[PDB]
């Protein structure tokens, strides 16, 4: 039952997740250049870094 | 991946690269894609690349690092009481070499009734080998079983069972190598911080250097399990029968 | 369904790390784990309403009285020799449909050779040919085969190595089989580590011991014939090292468990496909694995290289690699 | 030098997929009456 | 040459086209084909 | 007739004074490799002896001998090869002259 | 890296576009042909 | 010190400690001259099939190299090629053929030069490189049988096909240069297979010559293996009955008592098979100190038949030592 | 289903000693264990070649073809 539910989790937080990114104004914007974020986190960081 | 070609019928990857896919050597399967344009073959070797994804996105943390049986091997040698002369040393670094790494052989820890040297002067030389080698780490760190000194006055280092690493000008000075600085969970790992400060390829080759010493080692150091483990002594079998 | 394998647990070549077992080379070639695999093969000679049959053939000769490579394994009445080598591309059963035959044999069509050894020439209920033809092949340990012992382990084969690098005791013994000492704390099994001194005590008393739920023999008086011999109470030998010669630091846990060789087997698992088949509907590569093949990436994939960034990757993993369609749109109608 | 060098590091690289690595951060991994 | 050894007669029985599958002398309806007489080569690997 | 194909010199290893070398041998194993590392580290300016066999599906081996600054390391491989065949000639002798003597 | 079977390496092929930097080289492996893996298993002309 | 120490958890002290710069006194240099005054071969017994020989004050790199040279390089001719016509038994070909390649034959090896494989395959047998056995064998039912009529040896005239059966064809100049010697299976009542009436086995077998690093059939010996001598030093002597539960601890000829309650003396430290069963008492602990010599080798080498197991012992020297001449008469590619 | 002609980790040659070990257990019987001694299987590898044999091709013959 675990197996299944980890699966399905990120799979239907991707469909309202797929198209967010960074942009070089450093805002977070959707596929409609509507802002998410003005600016990442708060600080505009990196978690991996 | 970069394909390397072998007589077998079978899939091998390194063993330090089997954390991120979550699978053993079972029986379980894998599958190979080979991407056919140039485009798509310049994305997949420098954004999917094994060396650029040493750390999950997640947290920033190491999750290609060492494995179950290269933390072994490599605690038994940087256990406190390994002693290594020149005949064993300039063998053991030619394992983790393949003969071909040049190496500058420091003065032993113990002169004068014999020339030894300890199990944490040959993982100094896993980490650069010679002078000309960049990798130059400063790190400090507690290990998993972590017995504290005697006095709380005593810092860190002087700690009961050897459980401090403390890494001064990429030489270990203290602690044994496990899960704690070997390992896929922190970000006070030996890799990690040679990834961090020297890009890549450095922590690829200190950990190619690692996978081969321990594969070598411990088949020629020997270390097994019996049933004289799992038994208990006599006085366990009263006292639990008491308590 | 099994052999006793003579194994050390020990940790050795950094080949056997999770669940992978080290195997001996001068065991495979003396008959450790060798299994041989069977199959049959029907085709109906139906005979049909038009009172035309469908037919076996003959063999093809040609330039004089020789065969041609798809029939050096068929024999004069089509059906194919008993103890022949049949190798992918031969003909076994040279069967012709119709008078006119339209010729349809069955062609192996298999990566590695396999010997005839059954062919059964019978008829049916209702009055027409029944040709069963079983094909036999023998095949020893890979790199990949399936091995377990009877404690839930399983393993692959990760490296078969000479017998003058194995360790060796002094009697000169060396393991078939190397096991990681890694596979006992996580896992707990515990009643491994007593049928190997079962084993092992069983053996050198010439008797089979019992290790039977809720009893069995006692590991008290197992480790009083193993003393009685010369051997250590605990099972633990100390090795020497065949690679270098030595003393290994650590007395080595040695003697008989029973491995058994399962279904698992690498050369039929091992596939791959450049080009091949397309289902007529979606004309993308087909299914399975008995096809040529095809291996789907699919939905989850597809997000994890989305997260990568990695965009032409994912255009030519995705439709210039298995569905790339030149097609002709109009600009005013846009059908 | 070294502390100001991490810190431009650690920005955010316009371009990356920040929504598709959210989104397998949070689903991948695994007092009283309360759930 | 003689070939089609019966089932459980184990008597020995050549084929025309079309005269049966019977074994005569058995009426028993399943024939194995025999042996070749080619040479076969193995290695002893 | 010479053997061009069995040992090399692995240059992109090697120093330019030739104190440091790696030898490419092949059709070698644990066998000769074991048997000359425990004879070239005999000598008195050997400060580095240690063979490794970098893949086990390849019929091959490195031997990386490092010398002080007094004799090329060709020159110490080509001693230890000597010393060796040297040992060898002894432990023929003697067991023969305790087979022939028995 | 990763080791691949050289029964899979024999199939799994690469689209090499011949250039002036890589004609001697791809010349070896049309000769070698299919089925010896320093080798090819197709040829796509400039036009045909 | 070239004592290994042997304690109840670990081994100690494993490893050579005899090269110069392993202290201050950078002695033990190579000197064969003193090698020579220092090396020693006892002989313990020698059998057709067995040898039994000590190797003292060597190294254990060379001296496993010699057992290595035995097991795996050391050649040897076994059957390589089978040719089967009619084989209707119930063991398949292909396994009868791996039976076949794998009982022990005693030809000389050296009276044989070994095959190629860049040749091609009609002139790649010659009579100086093949040696062909043939096994011909039919299985009739007995019609003189007694009528209690059980056991299949007076049932059936040839029920089991042994490997005497693999008679000898001698090919060209085989019928002088072999015959003096013919190829006999050196274990002759090796069961091969055992048939019932109709079925049938005739086959011929083509012998080459090869090594055991190819095939374990290439093996000439069934070990050639190793092991050094245990010593048992009985610090702080034992007495009594503590003596008489002293000895059970070791193997029984090893450890004998004087005079009853004297002492407990070691009588022959080389019979034991060194299981430490004294470390695990913790009376005699603090009282006996057993290890094991790393110089002292005893080696037990015994043959599959086809050589005296001496003679593979001074092959095996031979390889080695034309190992490393080869080498050196190697030009160096730089 | 019939005996290994050798050990499997010596190569000792075993296959001679499945004719002898059963005359050994059948008239003037042993336990089993100073038979496989008395045929000289000393390393424990050795013995169990024919102590945990199976003896299959005594029942496979018995449904051949009578021929
Ligand atoms: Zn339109
Ligand atoms: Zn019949
Ligand atoms: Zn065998
Ligand atoms: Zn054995």
């Amino acid at each position: 039952v675990k197996t299944a539910e980890t699966g399905y989790m990120s799979r239907r937080l991707m469909k309202s997740l797929e198209d967010l990114s960074c942009q070089y104004d450093n805002t977070v914007r959707t596929s409609a250049n509507g802002i998410v974020q003005f600016t990442y986190g708060g600080d505009g960081l990196d978690p991996l870094e | 991946h970069y394909a390397k070609i072998r007589p077998w019928r079978t899939f091998r990857l390194n063993e330090c690269v089997c954390t991120p896919y979550n699978a053993d050597f079972d029986g379980d399967e894998m599958n190979l894609h080979v991407p056919q344009t140039e485009e798509a073959r310049a994305e997949a070797i420098n954004l999917m690349g094994v060396k650029n994804n040493l750390l999950t996105p997640k947290s920033g943390e190491p999750i290609i690092a060492a494995t179950q049986d290269f933390i072994t091997g490599s605690y038994l040698i940087s256990h406190k009481d390994s002693f290594y002369d020149r005949a064993t040393l300039t063998q053991l670094l030619s394992m983790m070499s393949d003969g071909i790494e040049h190496f500058d052989i420091p003065p032993p820890a113990i002169m004068k009734p014999y020339y030894l040297w300890t199990g944490k002067q040959v993982f100094s030389l896993l980490i650069k080998p010679n002078h000309n080698s960049p990798v130059v780490i400063n790190l400090d760190a507690k290990n998993k079983v972590f017995v504290p000194p005697k006095s709380k006055s005593l810092p860190n280092e002087m700690s009961q069972n050897d459980g401090f690493v403390i890494i001064r000008g990429s030489q270990i000075l203290s602690g044994v190598m496990d899960k704690s600085v070997l390992g896929d969970g922190k970000k006070h790992s030996v890799f990690y911080t040679i990834l961090r400060d020297y890009g890549p390829q450095e922590a690829a080759n200190a950990m190619n250097r690692m996978a081969k010493l321990c594969a070598r080692f411990l088949g020629n150091r020997g270390f097994s399990i019996g049933i004289n483990d799992v038994t208990p002594a006599d006085d366990l079998k009263q006292k639990k029968e008491e308590l | 369904a099994g052999q006793n394998a003579t194994v050390a647990v020990m940790s050795y070549s950094g080949y056997d790390i999770e669940d992978a077992l080290v195997l001996n080379k001068s065991s495979i070639d003396r008959g450790f784990g060798r299994c041989e695999t069977r199959r049959k093969t029907t085709t109906v000679l139906k005979r049909y309403a038009n009172h035309t049959q469908d037919i076996i053939g003959g063999m093809r000769v040609d330039e004089n009285g020789d065969p041609i490579w798809q029939h050096q394994s068929l024999g004069p009445d089509g059906l194919g020799e008993v103890g022949m080598k049949v190798q992918s591309g031969q003909i076994y059963i040279n069967k012709s449909v119709p008078t006119q035959y339209r010729e349809a044999p069955v062609i192996y069509r298999g990566p590695e050779p396999s010997h005839i050894d059954q062919v059964m020439m019978s008829v049916s209920d209702n009055d027409q040919a029944l040709i069963k033809v079983l094909l036999r092949q023998n095949r020893r340990p890979e790199l990949g085969d399936k091995f377990s012992s009877r404690h839930g382990q399983k393993g692959v084969c990760g490296i078969i190595v000479k017998q003058e690098d194995m360790p060796f005791n002094d009697q000169g013994i060396v393991p078939d089989i190397i096991m990681n000492p890694h596979g006992f704390p996580s896992r707990m099994t515990v009643g491994k580590m007593i049928e190997l001194i079962s084993g092992k005590a069983g053996v050198l008393n010439g008797t089979l011991e019992y290790g039977t739920c809720f009893g069995g023999s006692k590991l008290e008086d197992m480790s009083k014939i193993l003393v009685d011999q010369g051997f250590n109470y605990s099972g633990k030998d100390m090795l020497y090292s065949g690679i270098t010669g030595e003393c290994l630091q650590a007395y080595i846990f040695f003697g008989p468990i029973y491995y058994q060789k399962l279904k698992h087997m690498v050369l039929d698992k091992m596939h791959a496909r450049a080009r091949g088949p397309r289902a007529v509907l979606t004309r993308q590569p087909t299914e399975g694995r008995s096809r040529d093949g095809g291996l789907r990436l699919g939905e989850m994939e597809r997000d994890c290289v989305i997260a990568y960034g990695a965009s032409q990757l994912l255009l030519e993993r995705l439709m210039i690699s298995s569905d790339a369609f030149e097609v002709d749109v109009c600009d005013k109608c846009g059908l | 030098e070294i502390a100001l060098f991490k810190y431009r590091k650690a920005r955010l690289e316009p371009g990356t997929a920040i929504g598709a690595i959210g989104a397998q951060s949070i689903g991948e991994p695994g007092s009283m009456n309360v759930t | 040459t003689l070939k089609y050894i019966c089932a459980e007669c184990s008597s020995k029985l050549s084929l025309s086209r079309t005269d049966a599958v019977r074994c005569k002398d058995c009426g028993h309806r399943i024939l194995l084909k025999a042996r070749t007489k080619r040479l076969v080569q193995f290695e002893a690997r | 007739e010479p053997d061009r194909e069995k040992i090399k010199l692995l240059t992109q290893a090697t120093s330019e004074d030739g104190t440091s070398a790696s030898f490419q041998i092949v059709e070698e194993d644990h066998t000769l490799g074991n048997a000359l590392r425990y004879v070239i580290m005999k000598n008195p300016d050997v400060e580095f002896c240690g063979y490794s066999i970098p893949h086990p599906s390849e019929n091959l081996l490195n031997i990386r001998i490092q010398t002080y600054g007094e004799t090329t390391a060709v020159d110490a491989l080509q001693k230890g090869l000597k010393d060796l065949m040297d040992l060898c000639d002894v432990v023929e002798s003697k067991f023969t002259e305790k087979i022939k003597s028995m | 890296e990763v080791a691949v079977p050289d029964r899979v390496a024999k199939v799994l092929t690469y689209p090499e576009k011949v250039t002036r930097y890589n004609r001697h080289k791809l010349q070896e492996l049309i000769v070698n042909g299919p089925n010896v893996h320093p080798g090819a298993n197709y040829l796509l002309k400039r036009n045909e | 010190s070239n004592i290994v120490g042997i304690e109840y958890n670990r081994v100690t002290n494993t490893t050579s400690t005899d090269f110069p710069g392993f202290s201050k006194d950078a002695e033990n240099e190579w000197n064969v001259e003193k090698f020579k005054k220092d090396f020693e071969v006892n002989i313990s017994s020698l059998d057709a099939r067995e040898a039994n020989f000590d190797l003292i004050n060597i190294d254990t790199s060379i001296a496993n190299a010699f057992r290595r040279i035995m097991i795996s390089e050391v050649p040897s001719v076994a059957a390589e090629y089978v040719y089967f016509f009619n084989n209707t038994s119930v063991i398949q070909d292909e396994v009868l053929a791996h039976r076949i390649g794998l009982v022990p034959l005693k030809v000389d090896p050296d009276m044989l030069t070994w095959v190629d494989s860049n040749l091609p395959d009609d002139e790649k047998f010659t009579d100086e490189n093949t040696i062909v056995l043939s096994l011909n064998v039919k299985c009739t039912r007995n019609p003189d049988a007694p009528k209690g009529s059980t056991d299949p040896k007076e049932l059936y005239n040839n029920a089991h096909v042994y490997a005497r059966d693999l008679k000898f064809e001698p090919q060209g100049r085989q019928s002088t240069t072999f015959a003096d010697c013919p190829v006999v299976p050196a274990d002759p009542d090796i069961l091969l297979a055992k048939l019932r009436p109709g079925q049938e086995i005739s086959l011929k077998a083509h012998c080459i010559l090869g090594i055991g690093g190819d095939h374990a059939k290439f093996s000439p010996v069934s070990t050639a293996s190793y092991r050094l001598l245990p010593q048992i030093n009985i610090l702080q002597p034992i007495k009594g009955e503590s003596a008489r539960r002293f000895q059970k601890c070791f193997p029984p000829g090893v450890i004998g008592i004087d005079e009853g309650s004297d002492e407990a003396y070691v009588k022959d430290a080389r019979k034991d098979t060194v299981s430490r069963e004294v470390l695990r008492y913790e009376e005699f602990a603090d009282k006996v100190k057993l290890g094991r010599v790393r110089n002292h080798f005893i080696f037990n080498v015994e043959s599959a038949g086809a050589m005296t197991p001496e003679e593979i012992f001074f092959k095996s020297v031979r390889i080695l030592k034309n190992k490393a001449e080869y080498l050196k008469n190697c030009p160096i590619t730089q | 289903m019939i005996v290994p002609v050798r050990c499997f980790s010596c190569g000792k040659v075993v296959g001679d000693k499945w004719e002898s070990y059963l005359n050994l257990l059948q008239e003037d019987e042993l336990d089993e264990g100073t038979a496989l001694s008395r045929l000289g299987l000393k390393r424990y590898c050795c013995r169990r070649m024919i102590l945990t044999h199976v003896d299959l091709i005594e029942k496979f013959l018995r449904y051949n073809p009578l021929e």
